[PDB]
């Protein structure tokens, strides 16, 4: 019944498509995948898709604390190169480039999935990590008509609305409105939030064989938010005096502004002939701007990166450790991308063995435009640390004696062909697969007037076996890989080779026919090969050959045990380490956690006197990880606790609709999310409280 | 600062 593209009946999803890109079970996918639905994120009221995934495994939310920015994740201890997303929305990448990445808002998806290790027999290019697959919401079967309102801590104003039906009889032509207007304060002092995004959409189905469904999506940020850096001195450690920075600190200009402007446009097309053959395809194309003015701290001028600052070295010795040093970024960007993937699938058998084949072409064309300019050392005045003023930065005064234009033409394109074959005889399933692909960067400097490219070519496979018992448990295993090409250049003037990724996992999946119930264990071996690292020289330059490993064991579970009990909760053991670094043999990434693991419980009463009211209530716990490559210091663990009081208003005449209060954090729980480095580091988020009301008509 | 290095 349930969809891989449409909603899913209850909290714990059982068909998905981003491992096969065929409505495939979850038990018959050799890999993990992770997929959080429309109605557990109206569970938390997230801002970001980035916070709905605070409880599936393997996967790290915090590399910006209470930040949204960017819906910037780690999947298995991995990101992607040039700290860039590596988002997917219905089956098409949202490829992104320097600062131009587009965001989608939870309230416009249907579901947010994660697929686990690589992924590019799939996909093409991409982190050996995993990646996210968002998916749009659809023209629904039955009427929508739904309006919501929301307020909250720090000044959180939003209103939504989602509406779908049919324009004729038959239900030939259907449509659906979703948008959303939201003003807020942003968790530090001076920042502020807004997002203005509507998303029409339309299905045409001449006859039951055919679906058209077209897709467009407009948003528009005049304000994203804080996107500052905080030195782990006064944040992760006191400060000199004893003392640590409010979780509200911000070090940037009071004048500081950063935005963003998203437009999509695109479909959805598939067609069955027959039994035997189905076509499909999926377009999109993205023109995404993005400008901001941002002085950023550079952490306290004790710290090694201001060691030649001429406004560091003027101070007494004594001094330099409550003085942060900052610079600044004037950025404005644009960018198009253009996306196709064509399918077709053929299902037949040959003896006992039935067969799902998939043959498709995909490729994508993208250009972003950058014109900045970057304040060096000495750019923007210190800021004292135990006297923070807040006052105006001139983002016009470009002094060329401290600060350069930084104009950049990025183009990228990339054509694959691949093949996949599910295979299943009796209780065995089988699925093969290959991609190549053949992916160019040409960079185009406008200052110095140069051109950098390369062309790519990979061939990437993925194997796997599946074991269906008549009980629901299922085990497997299965071996992927996966390429990403660098764009940095070297001493010889070139572009290095594309690091790798390969991965072994082993594990089980339970999905009974009869309960809504699943859970997902794995054990893997993640390992990616020709990373980049110092020059055993020390010529300025990176060179190639480094290595990390990554290996863990993840367990998921989320079902309704009953019509009145939801249960989700997770773990997450995850080892990384580089094998092969020059500099960092035997370390561990930063923002990586080795343990974290997550709870949560709603409860419905339909009787008694507290009938229609839903509890719930949840932790996450996050290991404690490193704040730089080279290990010098730590970050603590943490834990956070989430709450839930909905009350369905049947109770007082209006079925469908309700009204919650979600509290996230609730012990206002006051920790660093993480550090990138010791003048990188992000408070987490302080407790927040949102009030809801949707009406549904 | 576009970041791998920064
Ligand atoms: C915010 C835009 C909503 C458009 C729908 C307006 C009402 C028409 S339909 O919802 C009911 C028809 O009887
Ligand atoms: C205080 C309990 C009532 C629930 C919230 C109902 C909607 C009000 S607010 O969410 C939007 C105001 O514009
Ligand atoms: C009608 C619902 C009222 C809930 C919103 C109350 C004000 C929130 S914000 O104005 C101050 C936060 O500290
Ligand atoms: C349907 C809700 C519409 C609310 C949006 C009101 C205008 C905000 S933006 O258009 C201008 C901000 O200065
Ligand atoms: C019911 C109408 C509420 C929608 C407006 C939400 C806030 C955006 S605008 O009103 C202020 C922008 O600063
Ligand atoms: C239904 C409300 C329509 C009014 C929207 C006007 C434009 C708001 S956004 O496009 C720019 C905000 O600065
Ligand atoms: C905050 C307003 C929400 C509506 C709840 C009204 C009272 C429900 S119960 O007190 C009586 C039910 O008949
Ligand atoms: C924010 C725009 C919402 C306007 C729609 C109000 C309800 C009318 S229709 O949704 C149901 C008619 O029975
Ligand atoms: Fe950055």
């Amino acid at each position: 019944q349930e969809s891989a593209w449409g909603p899913a009946a209850t909290i714990a999803a059982r068909q998905s498509a981003t491992g096969t890109k065929t409505d495939t079970p979850i038990q018959k996918v050799p890999q993990s995948i992770s997929v959080v639905t429309a109605e557990e994120m109206a569970l938390h009221q997230p801002k970001s898709v980035k916070e709905a995934l605070s409880y599936t495994p393997g996967v790290s939310v915090g590399t910006r604390g209470a930040s949204n920015t960017y819906d910037h994740l780690i999947i298995r201890g991995f990101a992607a190169e040039g700290q860039s997303q590596n988002n997917y929305l219905n089956g098409l990448k949202l490829q992104g480039n320097f600062y131009n990445d587009a965001v989608i808002d939870p309230y416009m998806l249907e579901r947010a999935e994660i697929m686990r290790g690589p992924v590019s027999v799939l996909y093409g290019k991409s982190s050996p990590g995993g990646l996210l697959n968002m998916v749009s919401k659809r023209p629904t079967t039955e009427p929508l008509k739904e309006v919501q309102f929301k307020a909250g801590t720090d000044s959180l104003f939003q209103t939504g609305f989602d509406f779908s039906d049919s324009l004729d009889d038959d239900g030939v032509y259907s449509y659906r409105l979703t948008g959303l207007a939201r003003s807020a304060n942003a968790q530090q002092k001076g920042s502020e939030e807004q997002r203005y995004a509507i998303a029409p959409a339309f299905t045409w189905r001449p006859d039951d064989k055919t679906n058209f469904t077209f897709l467009s999506y407009f948003q528009n940020e005049p304000e994203t938010g804080y996107y500052g850096w905080l030195p782990k001195e006064g944040t992760v450690e006191p400060l000199p005096n004893g003392k640590r920075l409010p979780t509200d600190f911000n070090e940037g200009a009071k004048n500081n502004t950063y935005s963003r402007n998203e437009k999509m446009v695109g479909y959805s097309f598939d067609h069955e002939f027959n039994d035997t053959f189905t076509v499909r395809q999926n377009l999109r194309f993205a023109e995404n701007k993005t400008s901001q003015n941002s002085v950023y701290g550079y952490g306290v001028c004790s710290d090694p990166a201001n060691a030649y600052s001429k406004q560091c070295a003027a101070l007494a010795p004594a001094d330099k450790g409550h003085y942060l040093a900052r610079k600044y970024v004037v950025d404005d960007e644009k960018l198009q991308n253009f996306s196709v993937d064509t399918q077709l699938q053929s299902k037949f058998a040959t003896g006992d063995i039935d067969h799902t084949l998939l043959t498709g072409v995909d490729f994508m064309r993208m250009r972003n435009d950058i014109n900045a300019w970057f304040g060096y050392d000495d750019s923007v005045p210190l800021l004292n640390l135990y006297n923070p003023v807040n006052t105006d930065f001139d983002f016009n005064a470009k002094d060329p004696a401290n600060s350069g234009p930084y104009r950049i033409l990025n183009k990228q394109k990339q054509t694959g062909v691949y093949v996949q074959d599910q295979a299943q005889w009796d209780k065995v399933l089988v699925t093969l697969g290959g991609r190549y692909d053949w992916a160019d960067q040409e960079s185009l400097n406008r200052v110095a007037g140069t051109t950098d490219k390369r062309d790519d070519k990979q061939f990437t496979w993925r194997g796997g076996v599946n074991y269906l018992f008549d009980n629901g448990v299922t085990p497997y295993f299965s071996y992927s890989e996966s390429f990403e090409p660098s764009s940095q250049v070297g001493k010889d003037g070139n572009i290095f080779a594309p690091s790798k990724g390969k991965q072994y996992e082993v594990g089980v999946k339970y999905v009974p026919e009869d309960r809504p119930i699943v859970v997902t264990g794995a054990v893997y071996n993640l390992t990616k090969t020709n990373n980049l690292m110092a020059d055993p020289e020390g010529s300025f330059f990176s060179v190639e050959g480094g290595e990390i490993r990554a290996r863990g064991v993840e367990i998921e579970a989320k079902r309704p045990l009953s019509a009145s009990v939801n249960v989700v909760g997770s773990y997450t053991y995850t080892d990384a380490e580089y094998t092969t670094d020059t500099t960092y043999k035997g370390n561990t990434p930063a923002q990586v956690p080795k343990h974290m693991a997550s709870l949560w419980a709603d409860y419905t009463f339909f009787d008694g006197p507290l009938s229609g009211l839903t509890l719930g209530t949840g932790g996450r716990y996050t290991g404690s990880s490193y704040g730089d490559p080279a290990n010098s210091f730590k970050v603590g663990s943490y834990t956070v606790v989430d709450a839930l009081v909905r009350y369905d208003l049947a109770r007082v005449g209006m079925a469908g609709s309700n009204v919650a209060l979600h509290v996230n954090n609730l012990f206002d729980r006051e920790y660093v999310a993480s550090c990138f480095n010791t003048y990188g580091c992000f408070w987490g988020a302080e407790r927040q409280v949102v009030a809801t009301a949707t009406f549904r008509f | 600062a576009a970041a791998g290095g920064g």
